[PDB]
RNA sequence: AGGACCGAACCGACUAAUGUUGAAAAAUUAGCGGAUGACUUGUGGCUGGGGGUGAAAGGCCAAUCAAACCGGGAGAUAGCU
RNA sequence: ACACAGGUGGUCAGGUAGAGAAUACCAAGGCGCUUGAGAGAACUCGGGUGAAGGAACUAGGCAAAAUGGUGCCGUAACUUC
RNA sequence: AAUUCCUUGUCGGGUAAGUUCCGACCUGCACGAAUGGCGUAAUGAUGGCCAGGCUGUCUCCACCCGAGACUCAGUGAAAU
RNA sequence: CGAUGUCGGCUCAUCACAUCCUGGGGCUGAAGUAGGUCCCAAGGGUAUGGCUGUUCGCCAUUUAAAGUGGUACGCGAGCUGGGUUUAGAACGUCGUGAGACAGUUCGGUCCCUAUCUGCCGUGGGCGCUGGAGAACUGAGGGGGGCUGCUCCUAGUACGAGAGGACCGGAGUGGACGCAUCACUGGUGUUCGGGUUGUCAUGCCAAUGGCACUGCCCGGUAGCUAAAUGCGGAAGAGAUAAGUGCUGAAAGCAUCUAAGCACGAAACUUGCCCCGAGAUGAGUUCUCCCUGACCCUUUAAGGGUCCUGAAGGAACGUUGAAGACGACGACGUUGAUAGGCCGGGUGUGUAAGCGCAGCGAUGCGUUGAGCUAACCGGUACUAAUGAACCGUGAGGCUUAACCU
């Protein structure tokens, strides 16, 4: 089958997994808490720690890289200049995910991913 | 892909013998808030075990 | 290296390319590596040699695309198949020499008779 | 002759002065604790009870703990058996386990079989796979013919069909050794041994050999 | 695991030269005919792998007496004894195989950090 | 110049797969033939049932054609079920 | 029959690459196709890539794979020229 | 032979091996001259055969990307 | 006949023995090698192609062998649709003609979402007589069972020569099956790079979207075969055909009537797996619960208060486990997953700056940058404390040791 495999397919293609990947993580790093489905947000986690770490080395190469992922200078200026200075010291977990109720429409588990020093 | 005979009452209870829900049979109750939730939920009040974590 | 594999010939008198019909030995046998006689036709002939053109007779593999795999782990690839005619009935080799290299688990009597004429082995 | 329970790290390769480069596998073999010997008058057989590793004595529970209490004390990860006929054993663990298969050459590895899942005939079996090209809607992979017309009228017993391939106890037997490892608590066998790194191993000497 | 390459490390040697994808390579291995043992040179352009552990196995290529021939070895065997570097080269690739399908074509030489 | 050549619109329907209580009472996908001419297409009209029309297949004549549909003779007849 | 992958005459015709009303990405403009959420079994559908061999498959090279453009050199039997 | 029963006629070519094919013979069961005979450049989504290239057709399958299948929530048939 | 799909092929089988090979013997006009015929034996095995729609057949080349049959001439709610057997057309022939032929030739729609039996897997409930956690015995049941060549015995026995053994050892193969990913490889649309057309990020530079992953070039983990290990035996018991010892009936003779000993891949074992729902429900080790009452036909129970034990279940993080259940690891006494840190790997010298050149571009910084699924660490994030089920010494009769 699938073993020692990561990832989850999320019945999508590549494309659209890193497009709605690339936009939830700037949702999440605007709004600094979003409201998702549960394994989109546990996919969340992966895609937007990284990003995190790589606004920790503030760099005109490191920019470029948060730049070529999540497409958007607005996120990339919030995340160098108040995500990373924010967690400075903090090595790893940036996101706390809690879990909520279900969605009327369909029985989808949601789930609350948030950063964990929320400005708010 | 058709029956031949016609499947009877007694054949569809015991089919639907094991299409039975089972409850939930425990809800935790807060610290904070004394008021209930599922089980690794938020209380729909906006608190977790520790703290009033979301403000909606 | 299987049935219908077109093989070119290593030998001078042997001659151009031939196309293996059998591999010999065992019931129903899928594959020859290097040191196992195959059958063979003769598709081109060049004119001057003994061997003629759709002629039947056996072959030795002395070089494979797949190759052979040392004791040690290490493999000896080829580019191209090449096998060197012989006899039908005493199994000799029927050419005076031999062109390209030859591997060494053609070690054993005849085959020793094929390293005797190789040029690198 | 009685075996020991080890477990599977991984594969690796010994090289040889003649160049011989022999595919072993490494079988981390710890101090195997003898629990429970059996007899002929409380049983109705003779063997004796091992385990081996450890845990966390939260995980234990009381039943447990009181089996493992019971003449000589510590925690292990499970427990086997391993008959005998005209071998004698006591009843506190072994100190240096594997050096019992220092003088054997050929042992009989068991362990669990990496799971396939819920496995077509062509992966469970080697069932043929009929046409690609020529016609065929909807046939390529299926099972074929199940069964021999009205005359028997069912099928029978012992067909073979798609189900779960995998997660059964697999019996590989004749494995030579190549080392004995004593303070590294390791038995190196040649060749492929069932399982996944991790999983639970019983090595024995052969019944063939 | 780290019980893996505790036996490796012992059965590793120190005396593997440094080569690059490109390198032209005289590989002397060893070869019994009968009773006697003897070194054999396979000199070729390197396709190779980097250090994987023990299993490491780098392919060189030589065209023998018209017939390129392929060969790869292990780097820890013993049956490799010495491997030389000869003349070097400056390739952009990790794998040559489209500079190695095709023949009358040479790989050129670069003096510093190849 | 051309019932000339390659090829889109347009017209057609040779192969395969899928669908067969279909998305569809004949289609879709990938290829396929003609594509300035015996072409193709819009609007209106004419030919009526032992009749029409047919580069002819018993083809077409309102999802129906070796004799349309509708109403009547009519509760035809049926040594058959 | 349907909020039905079908059928439906004419008119306009932007940019880059392109011979082009092909084709790829885009303008003005309009949409995301009226069930979703998970997991990543067999099996089916539509595709991608394969060691060595290359039609041995098969009723049959069915299907896939292959070649494909412009400029120049060069081109056979036969011919109604 | 779109025609031939015996018939896989006999001989030759092609293949390692050829009931099909191509070239001959004539023993035309039961060709034949506008119900047209014979030949033919060009044309053919026309029938048969061979060769090169090409390849999952196949030896023998292996992995992957998606839509279903599977589980949960909403609606909810059918032949028999 | 208010319908039982036809030949051949594909996939999958299972049975018979009238045995093709392998195994065991009698006879031979059986020297040996080779045979011929007959008896016993079904455990396993029993080709690939050319032509034809073909079963069949002929042929080529192997093999130890290329068995004969039954199963709706097995298998179309599994496949195909070449043959046959609709409607179009043609030839030969018949007929004045429409039309026709076991003739010939080209073309011609193969539907079903599985209720029941049946098998392949995987669970829920209850039983197993107090409740649990495990480890097992093994009544049964399945799997496997093939075999070539070379060398020694030994150019020995045998044979005029030619040739050439039995019996007994050893190596190495073919087909098949099980496991595995260390090696050689495949894939690896989640890793890196090159490059084309266009659009956007104000523009250069650098990136991203789309064009099959746009087209390629490599590639980690997993999965895999073509890769690598291993395996079908040795050895018992009882035998079939056969060969006998002793031995009368029948003063002898005779394997048989009494008695006794050999004898095959077949049978039962031995090897591997499932296996106590084996209701005949089994064995062993360990753990846990030893409080008050009330009502009452009393072959017996019912109800209240106090207590919920061992353990399990639910929830969450999950796995080389899995369709769902199930199984396994973990739940702050913690490395269960994600993140982070260090490596390994895999691409192949990132961005920015500086120099050379008219410029494309080259060079230094620089084996640089990036890196997944891998290895070793780290409590940073999520695995909350509860809460739920499971109770309170476990029936009757008879007998042994006590008392």
């Amino acid at each position: 089958m699938r073993h020692r495999k990561s990832g989850r397919q999320l019945n999508r293609n590549s494309s659209h997994r890193q497009a709605m990947f690339r936009n939830m993580a700037g949702s999440l790093v605007r709004h600094e808490i979003i409201k998702t489905t549960l394994p989109k947000a546990k996919e969340l986690r992966r895609v937007v720690e990284p990003l995190i770490t790589l606004a920790k080395t503030d760099s005109v190469a490191n920019r470029r890289l948060a730049f070529a992922r999540t497409r958007d200078n607005e996120i990339v200026a919030k995340l160098f200049n108040e995500l990373g200075p924010r967690f400075a010291s903090r090595a790893g977990g940036y996101t706390r995910i809690l879990k909520c109720g279900f969605r009327a429409g369909d029985n989808a588990p949601m789930a609350y991913i948030e950063l964990v020093d929320r400005s708010e | 892909a058709v029956q031949q005979n016609k499947p009877t009452r007694s054949k569809r209870g015991m089919r639907r013998s094991h299409d039975a829900l089972t409850a939930v049979t425990s809800l935790s109750v807060d610290k904070t808030s004394g008021e209930k939730h599922l089980r690794h939920h938020i209380t729909a009040d906006g608190y977790y075990r520790g703290r009033k974590v979301i403000a909606k | 290296i299987q049935e219908q594999t077109m093989l070119n010939v290593a030998d001078n008198s042997g001659a151009r390319r031939v196309m293996c019909i059998k591999v010999l030995g065992g019931s129903h046998r899928r594959y020859a590596g290097v040191g196992d006689i195959i059958k063979i036709t003769i598709k081109e002939a060049i004119p001057r040699g003994k061997v003629k053109k759709g002629d039947v007779l056996k072959a030795v593999v002395v070089r494979t695309k797949k190759g052979v795999r040392r004791p040690d782990g290490s493999v000896i690839r080829f580019d191209g198949n090449a096998c060197v005619l012989l006899n039908n009935n005493s199994e000799q080799p029927i050419g005076t020499r031999i062109f390209g290299p030859v591997t060494r688990e053609l070690r054993s009597e005849k085959f020793m008779k094929i390293i005797s004429l190789a040029p690198e082995v | 002759m009685i075996g020991l329970v080890g477990k599977k790290v991984g594969m690796t390769r010994i090289f040889t002065e003649d160049g011989v480069s022999i595919p072993v596998t490494v079988i981390e073999v710890e101090a195997n604790r003898v629990t429970q010997v059996k007899d002929l008058a409380n049983d109705g057989y003779r063997a004796i009870q091992v385990t081996t590793g450890a845990k966390k004595a939260n995980r234990v529970t009381k039943p447990e703990a009181g089996h493992f209490a019971k003449a000589g004390v510590e925690a292990g990860r499970g427990l086997w058996e391993f008959r005998l006929a005209e071998g004698e054993e006591f009843t506190v663990g072994q100190s240096i386990s594997v050096e019992l298969f220092a003088d054997v050459k050929k042992v009989d590895v068991t362990g669990t079989s990496k799971g396939k899942g819920f496995a077509g005939t062509v992966k469970r079996w080697n069932f043929r796979t009929q046409d690609a090209t020529h016609g065929n809607s909807l046939s390529h992979r299926v099972p074929g013919s199940i069964g021999q017309n009205q005359t028997p009228g069912k099928v029978f017993k012992g067909k073979k069909m798609a189900g779960q391939m995998g997660n059964e106890r697999v019996t590989v037997q004749s494995l030579d050794v190549v080392r004995v490892d004593a303070e590294r608590n390791l038995l190196l066998v040649k060749g492929a041994v069932p399982g996944a790194t991790g999983s639970d191993l019983i090595v024995k000497p052969a019944v063939k050999a | 695991s780290n019980i893996i390459k505790q036996l490796e490390q012992e059965q590793m040697k120190q005396d593997v030269p440094s080569f690059r994808p490109g390198d032209t390579v005289e590989v002397k291995v060893w070869v019994v005919e009968g009773s006697k043992k003897r070194l054999q040179a396979f000199e070729g352009v390197v396709i190779a792998i980097r250090n994987r552990g023990l299993h490491s196995a780098f392919t060189v290529r030589k065209i023998s007496n018209g017939e390129g021939v392929e060969r790869v070895f292990q780097t820890h065997s013993p049956v490799v004894d010495s491997i030389s570097v000869k003349r070097r080269g400056a390739v952009r690739k990790a794998k040559l195989y489209y500079l190695r399908e095709r023949t009358g074509k040479a790989a050129r030489i670069k003096e510093r950090l190849n």
